[PDB]
């Protein structure tokens, strides 16, 4: 069964073993599905990232295919580029673009973003989501941890391990997936849902960028979910620290009824995004420059 | 509490 699954993965991944061309693996991160390492390409000295996922440690093993489906089919400026996949012993390894600026989480937990920087993040994320959503791909784990940065401040969406596809034949998903504090209310309620859930989750990430943490963050996950489900949309702690344009923007995101929530395509036209600075504006937020 | 841990 584990052996059964390893055989199945073998048929979809690239042959061989990237240890044959990579040196000096150093762990830089963890997620829910496994670890992320930096590695050096021996021929070039260039750096790549390698995501390692133990097949025996997944809640839903079959979701590991999402790594392969996205790599093969859905590449974009604001999406982390995946180069090759391999089966190495009991682990799936994906060799991918190294985002040397780290994750948006390290920024929001340690500094205050201004609205030029917030708008720049939101615009980049919404450009990615508009393209993904138009092809039926729902990310389902939008949060600051999934947004990665280059040294020069370019913003890219990562961690597609929990994504799903909708289509005319499967118009909604039903699975309980994501990270509790960021989950849409319709998804916690176990209603069938669509791309709208990413827009809610993006709202919660805006609250992260303003407040430093999502709502209810010092409640246990199950209680926080219950509160998201039953209560009016969560509020900024610091409502006085946001412009009316940012507040107006956020009110299109954190809408309980998914039919009334803005779509990514609509949000790209919102006047808040007119504030977006260039990638350069993000650079001073990163650990190496603060 | 304060869980950056997915499902």
């Amino acid at each position: 069964s584990h052996e059964q699954f390893r055989a199945a993965l073998q048929l979809v991944v690239d042959p061989g073993d990237p240890r044959s061309y990579l040196d000096n693996f150093i762990k830089i991160g963890e997620g829910s599905t496994g670890i992320v390492c930096i590695a050096t390409v021996r021929s070039s000295g260039k750096l790549v990232a390698v995501k390692k996922m133990d097949l025996r440690k997944q809640q839903r093993r079959e979701l590991l295919f999402n790594e392969v489906v996205i790599m093969r089919d859905y590449q974009h400026e604001n999406v982390v580029e995946m180069y090759n996949s391999y089966l190495v012993g009991d682990e799936l390894w994906v060799v991918m673009e190294f985002l040397e600026g780290g994750a948006l989480t390290d920024i929001v937990t340690h500094t205050r973003m201004n609205e030029e920087q917030i708008a720049a993040v939101c615009l980049a994320v919404l450009q990615a989501l508009s393209v993904l959503h138009a092809q039926g791909v729902i990310h389902r784990d939008i949060k600051s941890d999934s947004i990665l940065l280059t040294h020069d401040g370019r913003v890219k969406l990562s961690d597609f391990g929990f994504c799903a596809q909708v289509s005319k034949e499967v118009p909604r998903r039903k699975s309980l997936v994501g990270t509790p504090y960021w989950m849409a209310p319709e998804l916690i309620s176990r209603l069938p849902y669509g791309p709208e859930v990413d827009i809610w989750s993006l709202g919660i990430m805006v609250i992260e960028m303003v407040d430093g943490e999502p709502p209810y963050f010092n409640e246990p996950p199950l209680k926080a979910m219950k509160m998201i489900r039953d209560n009016l949309p969560p509020r900024l702690k610091n409502l006085h620290k946001v412009s009316p344009s940012l507040k107006g923007f956020l009110d299109r995101l954190l809408v309980r009824d998914p039919a009334q929530r803005a779509t990514a395509a609509e949000l790209l036209k919102h006047p808040f995004l007119a504030k977006a600075g260039p990638p350069a504006s993000i650079v001073p937020l990163m650990r190496q420059n603060r | 509490s304060r869980a950056r841990y997915e499902m």
